[PDB]
């Protein structure tokens, strides 16, 4: 009677209906006169209490736990490398999407000013007329003010581009992370089950 | 011939997440001259050329006189009628009121001024800035939150922080001094047996110390009076001393004792630690590690009014933000509308075809899980399905949630989670907008519901949106007095069952009378750990004789874990054993406010424990794990954060570190909002201590820029370089003023002075962590330590350290204060950001590796085991080195099975440390649960090589077989014993941090290791024999 027959348990349920002090145990959607009497039969859980479908080398599948072992953790620092990848171009995404804001008020600030600079310049150009000699340098102060306001557009504009350059970039680790998963997954169940083809030997297998 | 010529025809040789940007946009450290646009009410920019330290003082004026030969003077007012603003990097228009500050020290987008008159005449609360720098995001930011329940938290919970500084000016000034300086107390006064043994029959010998004038000399009148004597006392006996004289009668001087003796208070010399109340001096830790140490206590008389005098009143400010239908009633099963997600970065040539999972969940899920067919497939994928789910909606319990995953062909894209009742208890119906998380790491399974509750903000991310079936009226969640009739009636109705019943396990048979085999399996269920998962069978069982249940109150973990939330009936009538249930101990408490229970009255009662039981210093000892817990919690406004929120307001040494593990994940946007709204709330009524956790953020910051540039710039060139650059930078103002006056946040009793540079440098290590060393300023620094020290590290995650650092110190407590002693030192370490830390110095002590560097002889052949031993011996000769050995012997025991249990990465010569008094202690622990087993056991990490064994002995051969060794050998077992006992909270401790993002605690798997280590499935001779075993077969023989 030695296929379906706490923590490693639960580690060949993960994943997957399925079934598996002093006697026997039943678990995945804990259940306490013979053994494979009673399983067969069920094989619906409803009658019984209100509230079970799923049950030749040595040397060179021992290499192949090697193998399937170096794919999978070069495999999961390629997952563990775009994750951060991931995370930090969302980040610098984020402190770009800030800087648009800041930059933003930044030119609100300054559009006010040369909006404030005329009323209260446009008093002393008519009051008087200081003549050319005033109000030549009152234009200069203007031409600035102007000039300078092109500088942050242009910075922003240049800035609101590479939002997008990141954010385009962003798009595409997450389309590969999300290839990479399910063959992980599968290069993971694998090497598995490989390993539970070998296991006594417990001993000989760290180096692979 | 190597590589069969075989050409890699790709490799070419040519080819700390960070980075928090500086002083300015995009640059870390502003040029020491600078060009700023000061803008002026009459709209003239001149360009100052400023100094990058210069204050705005410095700046206006210099400004107005700058402005005098530019147009337009006389529009302009006196220089003091004006105040500067500009752009944030947080992107406030932030007005300048603190015109002491300086231009480095204003975190400005761009280098620019624009002067303007006060607005918002009330400039008094427009340091609402002391709170958003104290919380990194600035307070307006919340006022822009449109959501009910967030601007109702605000409001609503000024309620607790209105109470809390009632309790302090209670009475005053001796309640405030409580708050601020609280006594550093152990929670139990009984003094262990091998403590006692050092005192001759309970006498400790201590020294008062005083102060007459100018300040200048002191004087030290040593006493020795009983360990279980008060401060009173103690005062007392100093002052008798300090007066007895020829000129003065006995009874002359009792008069001039009384007159005398409530005029002082203890300080402790060196920190400011105060003995302020009714305690046993044993009970004070500074006194009971002075015992332990071989230590003289050295206390002061300290006037009341001089410490009085230091107390600021902490003035608290109200801010400026100064019919239904019963679920029972709706008939139908719950249904939900899906509709279209739309961003969903997938290929259409690596995977076939997409659909949503969804679920309904409390924890554990109360139906069959179902999904949608795999529709419009990759290529805009939108469903419009309806799907039905097989719970009605009157049987759904008040903490019930929809989890939801994005998966493929077939593995998950994206999840999120929404509360099925808000938090007003209305149950959720219209059409709702959800922003998907990524999947975690280690996270494979399909739908996660540990997960956080509610949408993501981060709008460029998977809009899952849908609807929620409508009854044509606000359809809330019933009283409890509606909830309580339920239960009387299913009770009532229960009574006239009939003989025989198709499961009859969930009803009892037995009546008031249960049978003495099952009244004794169900202790046998009480006594089990919270990760044996139960049989169906056994919840029954424990969910029919619940009523016997309140006989062993701490056997309710485990019945709230039988009752079936999909059954209102059941559910009901919980709610009423659990509404008068007998309160339990802390330590089993904190159990059920993990995921694993989400209801609000189950996580009401556990704080109504605490409330009763947890003490202010058991509090700060699991101050972490409370924290944690907070991210369970479905509404933000709840019993546990008015709980710790108020004792955080009444005790400020428990409100520091609240400050720092909230504002340590305030970068983490699953908590963000939370903990950013409970944070302003502490600021807002904490009071004065804001200025100093003022001080300690832009320290701290400071330290992030400075280490950032070294990181990024200033790797590629010579430490010699880098250590020019660092002194360079600290000789700088800015940095004076900022790193000099400050509190230890490792410990706030602590000061830190000015910073000696001398001995402040970078260390080795390539993450370029900083050695800072400041002078303690106290008074009495001389009887303390002249000279603080801690270690700065930008570029580590700390937080798993953070946790086996109090796993240890509470082991530590469980073994002394059972009596056997084990000396562990849990050096001190605090996370304060996103890898950013502290670490606590233990001066003279060395790692093993140094050890044997020094005693290397000449040429280099071979290092000698006994170079420990011989280096060890050279500190300690005499009665000294058999007291040296015992210390090592003791703490090498205690830290073999702490490092075992907890399964921490393998130690060896670079991660053990080993002091001049010669104990013995760990560093730099790694990952803790064996998480580097992912890759491909039950280890051993200490392995105690020959050179430790030949210590442990003293000097023999074949040192295995000695009776040094059989004392140790016994001492480990004690230990692996005294812990196993506790082994429940080590559960609940491991399984409360499931909520941070920890990934060696992703799930309940993880903290399964510590079970199978600690053997619990297992009688205790059994795993005694493992243990052995286990310790036998790493070192080769020894363990019989
Ligand atoms: O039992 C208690 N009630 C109230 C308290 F403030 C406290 O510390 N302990």
């Amino acid at each position: 009677l030695q296929e379906w027959y706490r923590e490693e348990v639960n580690e060949k349920l993960r994943d997957t209906g399925t079934f598996l002090t002093k006697d026997y145990t039943l678990t995945r959607k804990l259940i306490k006169s013979s053994v494979v009497e009673l399983i067969n039969h069920y094989r619906s859980l409803a009658q019984y209490n209100p509230k079970l479908l799923y049950p030749d080398n040595i040397e060179a599948v021992g290499k192949k736990l090697h193998e399937y072992n170096t794919q999978f953790q070069e495999k999961s620092r390629e997952y563990d490398r775009l994750y951060e990848e991931y995370t930090r171009t969302s980040q610098e995404i984020q402190m770009k999407r800030t800087a648009i804001e800041a930059f933003n008020e930044t030119i609100k600030i300054f559009e006010e000013q040369c909006q404030t600079q005329e009323r209260y310049s446009k008093e002393y150009i008519e009051k008087f007329k200081g003549n050319e000699k005033e109000i030549q340098r009152i234009m200069h102060n203007y031409d600035k003010l102007k000039s300078r306001i092109s500088e942050i557009i242009d910075s922003r504009r240049r800035l609101e581009e590479d939002l997008k350059k990141q954010a385009a970039e962003y798009r595409e680790i997450d389309k590969r992370m999300n290839s990479i998963k399910p063959d992980l997954i599968q290069l993971r169940k694998t090497r598995d089950q490989y390993l539970m083809w070998l296991t006594v030997r417990q001993k000989k297998l760290n180096e692979w | 011939s190597y590589y069969h010529h075989h050409h890699h025809h790709d490799y070419d040789i040519p080819t700390p997440p960070r980075p928090s940007s500086g002083e300015l946009w995009g640059i870390h450290l502003m040029p020491p001259r600078i060009l700023v646009e000061c803008l002026l009410p009459n709209g003239m920019i001149v360009t100052l050329e400023c100094l990058r330290e210069a204050t705005l003082i410095t700046i206006k004026h210099e400004l107005f006189k700058e402005a005098r030969k530019y147009p337009l003077h006389q529009l302009l007012q006196d220089e003091s009628s004006y105040i500067f603003v500009s752009v944030t990097q947080e992107a406030e228009r932030e007005e300048f009121f603190d015109e002491t500050r300086r231009l480095c020290d204003l975190r400005l987008f761009q280098p620019f001024l624009k002067v303007i008159e006060p607005v918002g005449n009330r400039e008094e609360k427009i340091l609402n800035r002391e709170i958003g720098f104290a919380i990194g995001m600035p307070v307006c930011e919340f006022d822009m939150v449109k959501d009910p329940e967030v601007q109702d938290f605000r409001r609503n919970i000024l309620n607790v922080c209105k109470e809390a500084v009632d309790l302090r000016d209670l009475n005053s000034p001796h309640s405030r001094a409580m708050y601020v300086y609280p006594p550093n107390v152990e929670s139990s006064p009984e003094l262990p047996k091998h403590i006692y043994n050092k005192l001759d029959k309970g006498q400790i010998i201590v020294v008062i110390w005083v102060i007459v004038s100018p300040n200048n000399d002191k004087q030290k009148y040593t006493l020795k009076i009983n360990h279980d004597c008060v401060p009173e006392q103690v005062i007392a006996e100093a002052i008798r001393k300090k007066t007895r004289s020829m000129l003065l009668s006995s009874e002359q001087l009792k008069l001039c004792v009384l007159e005398y003796q409530g005029k002082y208070i203890l300080k402790v010399c060196g920190c400011d630690e105060y003995f302020l109340e009714k305690y046993p001096l044993s009970q004070y830790k500074y006194i009971r590690s002075c015992i332990m140490l071989g230590r003289m206590p050295n206390l002061m008389l300290m006037a009341k009014e001089s410490l009085y005098s230091q107390l600021p009143m902490d003035c608290f400010t109200m801010p400026s933000y100064s019919s239904t239908k019963s679920l029972w009633v709706i008939n139908s099963a719950l249904r939900i509308k899906i509709l279209c997600a739309t961003y969903v970065n997938v290929n259409i040539r690596d995977i076939d075809k997409i659909y949503v999972r969804t679920g309904i969940y409390h924890g554990g899920e109360p139906l069959c899980d179902n999904v949608n067919t795999q529709r419009v497939p990759c290529s805009n994928p939108r469903w419009n399905e309806w799907l039905n789910y097989d719970i009605y909606i009157p049987d759904l319990p008040r903490a019930a949630r929809l989890c939801l995953s994005i998966c493929s062909v077939h593995c998950p894209l994206a999840w999120g989670n929404i509360n099925l009742f808000d938090y007003t208890d209305t149950l959720v119906s219209g059409k709702m907008a959800l922003n998907l998380w990524p999947v975690p790491h280690g996270l494979e399974d399909l739908l996660n519901p540990i997960g956080v509750t509610g949408s993501n903000p981060n709008k460029e991310t998977p809009c899952l949106e849908l609807e929620f079936d409508w009854f044509s009226s606000v359809v809330k969640f019933p009283d409890m007095s509606v909830i309580e009739e339920h239960a009387n009636w299913s009770v009532s109705r229960e009574a006239g069952f009939s003989y025989s019943h198709a499961g009859l396990s969930n009803r009892l048979a037995r009546d008031n009378e249960l049978r003495e085999n099952d009244k004794e399996q169900l202790k046998a269920i009480s006594t089990r750990d919270p990760l044996s998962e139960i049989t169906e069978q056994e919840k029954d069982f424990l969910w029919s004789h619940r009523h016997y249940c309140v006989t062993i109150p701490e056997i309710l973990p485990k019945l709230l874990l039988s009752v079936k939330w999909n059954s209102r009936d059941e559910v009901a009538q919980m709610y009423c054993l659990v509404k008068d249930w007998p309160p339990i101990k802390p330590e089993q408490a904190m159990e059920l406010l993990d995921c694993n229970y989400p209801d609000p009255m189950v996580r009401g009662f556990a704080v109504r424990c605490l409330e009763k039981y947890l003490t202010d210093d058991k509090l700060s000892q699991y101050l972490i794990q409370l924290v944690q817990v907070l991210k369970y919690e479905q509404y933000l406004d709840n019993l546990l954060v008015r709980f710790l929120l108020k004792k955080a307001l009444t005790n400020q040494r428990i409100g520091h570190f609240f400050f720092w593990h909230l504002k340590s994940e305030m970068h983490n946007k699953t908590v963000s909002q939370r903990f950013g709204l409970l944070l302003e709330s502490y600021c807002r009524a904490c009071g004065m201590y804001l200025k100093h956790l003022n001080r300690q953020v832009e320290a701290m910051e400071k330290l992030i820029n400075l280490t950032d540039i070294l990181k990024q710039e200033k790797k590629d060139e010579t430490q010699k370089v880098q250590m020019k650059f660092l002194v360079e930078q600290m000789r700088r103002p800015d940095f004076m003023d900022a790193l000099q006056g400050f509190l230890s946040p490792l410990n706030p009793a602590h000061q830190l002075g000015n910073l000696r540079l001398e001995e402040c440098r970078i260390m080795s290590s390539a993450k370029r962590p900083l050695w800072l060393n400041w002078e303690n300023p106290d008074i009495m620094s001389e009887l303390l330590f002249q000279n603080n020290e801690i270690i700065f590290k930008n570029g580590d995650d700390l937080r798993q350290d953070m946790l086996t650092l109090q796993i240890i110190r509470i082991m530590e407590n469980i073994w002394q204060n059972q009596g056997l002693d084990l000396r562990m030192l849990p050096y001190g370490c605090l996370s304060i950001g996103d890898c950013v830390g502290l670490i606590e110095v233990v001066r003279n002590s060395h790692t093993i590796m140094q050890i044997q560097c020094k005693g290397g002889l000449k040429g280099a052949l071979q290092f000698n085991s006994h170079t420990l031993h011989q280096w060890l011996k050279d500190k300690n000769k005499g009665e000294i080195y058999d007291a040296a050995i015992d210390l090592f012997t003791r703490s090498c025991a205690g830290y073999c099975v702490a490092t075992f249990i907890l399964g921490i990465g393998d130690r060896h010569n670079s991660n053990i440390m080993v002091k001049d008094d010669g104990q013995l202690f760990h560093i730099d622990f790694g990952h803790f649960l064996d998480h580097k087993k992912k890759k491909f056991r039950e280890r051993v990490p200490f392995v105690l090589t020959q050179d430790f064994l030949i210590v442990i002995s003293k000097g023999a051969q074949e040192c295995t077989k000695t009776r040094e060794f059989e004392r140790f050998q016994e001492m480990c077992y004690k230990a692996y014993l005294a812990i196993r006992q506790h082994a429940n909270l080590f559960i609940n401790l491991f399984s409360m941090m499931l909520g941070s993002g920890m990934p060696e605690l992703q799930s309940f798997d993880d903290i399964a290791y510590i079970r199978k280590t600690l053997a619990l499935d297992k009688t205790e001779q059994e795993a005694l024999e493992y243990f052995m075993k286990q310790m036998n077969d790493a070192h080769h023989g020894g363990w019989t």
